[PDB]
């Protein structure tokens, strides 16, 4: 049965509906295609309904070698003793390295341009090739692997292929470990947040367990209010590049082709670090772009991203926000002005009362979007102590974290605390401009941006073997 | 498992000594609350017209996201203080943690 | 594949193997015969396996009236209007009642005494003829509510059957409720454990999880550490019976002839009431008598109880001894001296050491057992711990509790919280003799016996309506 | 189940009215800590000969009930407190709260 073609309220097909006087679709009979996920005991009456992971739990950069053996005996390279990654043969980007192409049954692809004949991609997830600033990210992550591995082997000459592969992997996963968590979480709970939430490392623990929870899935899904509505371009010397400098994001879903035939991955980047955000407000909620020409060019009708999420909520059998508000151990309210009183708001909440019959049945993700944020901080005082209290399960859990006795030696991790970002940028590429200290701070031309001749370099002199 | 490793395994599988399937992949999500669905089990919310939830109706995915989430485009507000590396971190941290198989 | 005759493991079987030079049995080619639980999800190679359960975990007098629509249909009695149970037809205890009839395929209660040619009895359960106290228990039980629906219907005429039944039904729940937790609950843990983890109570909640959990079942198996290996009976004036005083175990399992035929239910009542238990200590556990001829008659082989318990517990797949120790906020001993300090025996600790190897994989019965008992208790501070928790979380999660606003009256709840165990006895047998204040602790004869009629009982005046 | 209830249900349904499918029988258990087997899904110790549980050789049940459980029959000691009633009751309540069923 086919649900993009078709309305039946038949399994696995669950269809939207849209209420009259509608903006953009005129007609009320028609339908927005949606799918059920995946149940785990396909056809049991006893149990109840649950779903699937797919990937592991553990931050070890599972989205690079994958987590399935044939999907990582494929993604080598067995024909040589170096032991090095795959990389393309038909196209270059007058740069070192480049994803390897991709075979499927369906290329969505090709029907973005007809005359590209360009592909999609392969990675260690099925999404690489749907945002290209992630494919751009996949790509350098891919050539720092490589320079690493091949200056491991320079180092030493009596080693063997399988040794060199796990060393450089070992050592990005622990990079990649120690960089993301340094600087993604200061800037995102806030200060006393983490001060209460996060105290210091001990040691391991084989008591906790480190798995995953729905409710964490469903709120770690913030960011979607963050979203700028056009893709800009610079060129060697800060300045809009011609032609084409500034796109709309309408036009650029599931477009690989511009990365390939045109650009070359560097403005991408440039854009990059050289562009602020934007801000959240308690009327300002969500950008019109990515609720009106959601794929477009792909499908029959563009799709709406937060009724959607909603809809997933609904349909993964998530409990109400006061529900929530009682498990975190605060206060619950129950009428129109202790809504407005606790929600620091009051248009806000009548519309929300109006909208509904009780504050028991608002969805977890409006109720915890449309609260006032914190200071110095981007959540409000729920989904941060939900998203602090996944990372410290998450954390405390791991038995080959960096910091655990038996994995380094005082040694390397006297050495290896100084890795950032900026250094993997200026090294991996042509790229000369970085920030200081936060590249997620610093974000302006040119009184925060120096060049890299004035920056230390990380060696692996320890790393000898003799 | 064997009494001794050095290197991560493929798949996380005997991460954990005293129980190895915790953490691997193919397995089942943890559930922190119970449940709630229209009969008990399966059914979801909205499936069959005319019913209630707790005592009242519920409103439309559609109907509310029009409501609310409209906000005219010429008010955008530039944050001044954080940057775009923002998306990309994240998108990079969510690929990574989880991902949900959908049927074709 | 029938394990009632075979030994082959293969599944569903799970055989228990006999270690060399076994007292009882020589030859090692024998086999005890076991079977395994019943999976939830069969033939599932994704979630981790679990098992069913087949009755309500509140407390409301579910083991009387069935848990199932058709048990429940069957059981009661439709032939006549009042509203009422079923009794059996061919045999009368001195004409006050009887169970009714079931019928099976292949009973093992006609096997024990062919001569006999007695078929088993109905009830609730499926596990009522293990011993004549059962049913005894089962009868006063019914006894108890016909009287009550008797009553009740004589008090109001304009009433229907349907309306005394339901109450019926109600009443008994509520006493039968008010009795286990008043009398029960403070003679086995103790004063500090009523202090620390069963508060008054407040108000109802609806947050809370009232299932039943996986490992309390093994918990409550500390019951069968004190069974007595005879079984006595005595007449009116209290001497034994004459003959057969003293009738040894292991040869009034599944006798249902004795209840019929061989006087009836008093006298066993009788026996019951004026007879010491079995006191535990560390040297003396278990009884021999159901440990070597326990089933003997209707098997092959006899079995052992402790044996059984360990397999079933390995077979759940519980954890072991120390975490369940770590769970609670205990101490948790790593050699043999610290487990020899907390066991207050060295004899005990090399004993237990010679076969276990280490500490953690002791089983939960085991250790649970072998704990020093608690001053004024019965068991150690890690089965309090599991039993207190569970039992809360039992009580607080109950729509229908008799203490709840809009359930019964003041009136009714003063006139209510009478109820003794005695005076039951007395109005349902030919007993008039029966203990002063507690059932559960006068023993001694004849310092704690009284006559019945100073023994109060209760009016359903209230009850009327009009 | 409707609005409106007086008193209860055969099976047990809408006690929780959040819930109204928990605890109503024919349920499987809830699991305080996560279980443990040797295969890691389905198989328990003590299947495969040969193979150790935590480094250490397993003990048969029947071993262990033979060496401290044993006592001689001649040496009970009454407990001069409680009766039978204890027992007996406990029994009942017990046959009362759960049951687990078998195969045949
Ligand atoms: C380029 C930026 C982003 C998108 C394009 C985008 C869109 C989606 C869509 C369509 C889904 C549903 C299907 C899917 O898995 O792709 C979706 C789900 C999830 N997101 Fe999205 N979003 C963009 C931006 C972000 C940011 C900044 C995120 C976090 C900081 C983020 C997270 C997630 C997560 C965790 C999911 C869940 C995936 C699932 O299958 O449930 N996204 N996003
Ligand atoms: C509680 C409790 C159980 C759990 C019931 C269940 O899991 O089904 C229990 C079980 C058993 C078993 C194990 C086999 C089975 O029931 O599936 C046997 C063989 C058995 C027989 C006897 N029972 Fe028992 N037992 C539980 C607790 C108690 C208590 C608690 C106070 C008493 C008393 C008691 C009595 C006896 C008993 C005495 C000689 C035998 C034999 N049981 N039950
Ligand atoms: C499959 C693949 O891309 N193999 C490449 C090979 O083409 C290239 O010549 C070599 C140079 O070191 O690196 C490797
Ligand atoms: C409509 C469209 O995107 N057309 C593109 C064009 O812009 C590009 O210059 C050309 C290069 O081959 O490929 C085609
Ligand atoms: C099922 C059954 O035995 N029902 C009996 C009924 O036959 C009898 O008439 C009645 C008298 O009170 O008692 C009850
Ligand atoms: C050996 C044996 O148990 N014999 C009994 C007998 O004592 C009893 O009188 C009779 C009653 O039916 O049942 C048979
Ligand atoms: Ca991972
Ligand atoms: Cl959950």
């Amino acid at each position: 049965v086919n649900c993009e073609t078709s309305c039946v309220q038949q399994p696995p097909c669950f269809p939207l509906k849209i209420p009259p006087n509608d903006p953009r679709i005129k007609n009320q009979a028609d339908c927005i295609p949606f799918f059920r996920s995946c149940p785990a005991c396909p056809g049991s009456n006893i149990t109840i309904r649950n779903q699937i992971n797919a990937l592991t739990s553990f931050v070890d950069a599972s989205m690079v070698y994958g987590s399935e053996e044939p999907l990582a005996r494929n993604l080598r390279n067995m024909s040589n003793q170096l032991g090095l990654l795959a990389v393309n043969q038909r196209f270059q980007d007058n740069g070192r390295a480049l994803l390897p192409f991709d075979n499927l049954h369906d290329d969505p692809c090709l029907l973005t341009n007809r005359s590209a004949r360009i592909p999609c991609f392969l990675a260690g997830d099925t999404r690489s090739s749907e945002m290209p600033e992630l494919t751009s990210m996949h790509t350098l992550l891919l050539r720092e692997h490589n320079r690493l591995a091949t200056e491991l082997k320079s180092l030493n000459p009596r080693w063997d292929g399988e040794r060199l592969y796990q060393e450089a992997r070992k050592i990005v996963g622990a990079m990649v470990q120690i960089i993301t968590y340094r600087d993604y979480l200061p800037l995102v709970l806030g200060p006393t947040a983490m001060r209460k939430y996060l105290p210091t490392y001990r040691s391991y623990n084989d008591s906790v367990d480190p798995r995953i929870a729905n409710v964490f899935t469903n709120a770690f899904r913030y960011g979607h209010t963050l979203i700028q509505p056009f893709m800009f371009r610079l060129d060697n010397r800060y300045q809009p590049m011609e032609p084409n400098p500034r796109v709309p994001l309408s036009r650029v879903f599931f477009a690989s082709w511009r990365v390939v035939l045109e650009g070359g991955i560097d403005p991408i980047l440039r854009g990059l670090m050289a562009t602020p955000a934007k801000l959240n407000r308690q009327n300002q909620i969500a950008v019109d772009e990515i609720r009106e020409r959601l794929f477009e060019q792909v499908m029959r009708i563009g799709l709406d991203l937060p009724a959607l999420n909603m809809q997933r909520s609904r349909d993964h059998g998530l409990p109400g926000y006061n529900a929530w508000r009682r498990f975190c151990g605060l206060p619950q309210p129950e009428t129109v002005g202790q809504l407005g009183t606790v929600l620091r708001n009051l248009k806000l909440a009548r519309k929300l009362m109006e909208q509904y019959g009780t504050p028991n049945n608002i969805d977890i993700w409006m109720g915890g979007v449309s609260e006032p944020l914190k200071r110095k901080g981007r959540v409000g005082p729920l989904l941060a102590c939900i998203i602090g209290t996944q990372f410290r399960k998450l954390r405390d859990g791991d038995r080959f974290w960096w910091e655990n006795e038996g994995v380094f030696s005082m040694q390397q991790r006297q050495a290896l605390a100084q890795i950032s970002l900026p250094r993997i940028i200026c090294d991996n590429t042509g790229i000369t401009t970085v920030s200081k200290n936060n590249i997620f701070m610093s974000n302006s031309y040119p009184r925060d941006f120096v060049n890299c001749s004035t920056l230390p370099a990380l060696n692996l002199a320890s790393w000898r073997e003799a | 498992c064997p009494e001794q490793d050095k290197y991560r395994t493929i798949t996380g599988m005997c991460n954990n000594r005293r129980s190895p399937t915790l953490g691997a992949s193919n397995r089942a999500f943890v559930r922190w609350l119970p449940a709630e669905y229209e009969d008990g089990f399966s059914l979801p919310y909205g499936w069959t017209p005319g019913v209630k939830r707790n005592g009242f109706p519920v409103a439309l995915a559609r109907a509310v996201s029009n409501e609310i989430v409209r906000f005219p485009t010429d008010q955008l507000t530039p944050d001044q203080e954080r940057s775009l590396m923002f998306m990309q971190w994240g998108q990079l941290l969510d690929h990574d943690l989880d991902f949900t198989p959908e049927p074709a």
